[PDB]
Parts: C-alpha cells; sequence; structure tokens
C-alpha cells in the first residue's frame, strides 16, 4: 500500500513540474510584453518631457 | 484612424507628439496582451 501511495505521489510531482514549467514560460512571455509596454511609455511623453 | 496614421507615419517619432500618442496606443495594446496573459495564467493556478 505504501508503494502505491509513493507511486501516486511521484505522478503528482511530475504534473506539478509540468505546471511550473508552463507558468514560467507564460510569465516570461508576459514580462516580454510588459517590457514592450514600458519601453513604449518611456519613449512616449517626449513631447511633454 | 489617427492611431492608424501614427502607426503608418514614418516621421511619427521625430518632430511631433505622434510618437507619444503612438506609444500610448502601443501601451494600450500591450495592456490588452497583459490581460490575455492573466487569462492564460488563471488556468495555471487552477491546475495547481
Amino acid at each position: 500500500t505504501s508503494i502505491d501511495s509513493m507511486t501516486e505521489m511521484m505522478n503528482i510531482q511530475t504534473e506539478l513540474a509540468a505546471v511550473s514549467q508552463s507558468m514560467a514560460d507564460k510569465m516570461a512571455q508576459t514580462s516580454d510584453d510588459t517590457a514592450d509596454v514600458r519601453d513604449h511609455l518611456a519613449d512616449f511623453d517626449d513631447f511633454f518631457r | 484612424p489617427i492611431r492608424n496614421y501614427l502607426y503608418w507615419e514614418p516621421h511619427c517619432y521625430d518632430i511631433p507628439m505622434c510618437w507619444s500618442m503612438r506609444s500610448i496606443f502601443e501601451s494600450i495594446d500591450g495592456i490588452n496582451t497583459m490581460s490575455d496573459d492573466f487569462q492564460e495564467l488563471v488556468p495555471e493556478m487552477r491546475r495547481m
């Protein structure tokens, strides 16, 4: 029974690893977009600078 | 239509406030994409 529980735990750990990788990639993309926004805004207001 | 003009304008960034307005609109587009990113990140937290 303990072996069965450990096997299930390992499967859940693998799923958690996949979730973490997906979150990291999507946050990287979000940071790229936010960096684009910040670059635009910093480049903006030059008329009002 | 003015925004499309700002995007298409080659001298938008040099003389006028065209660059400021165009970059404001670019920031708006990026904020929309950031909202899409939040909508993508919500299922991740759901799965966790």
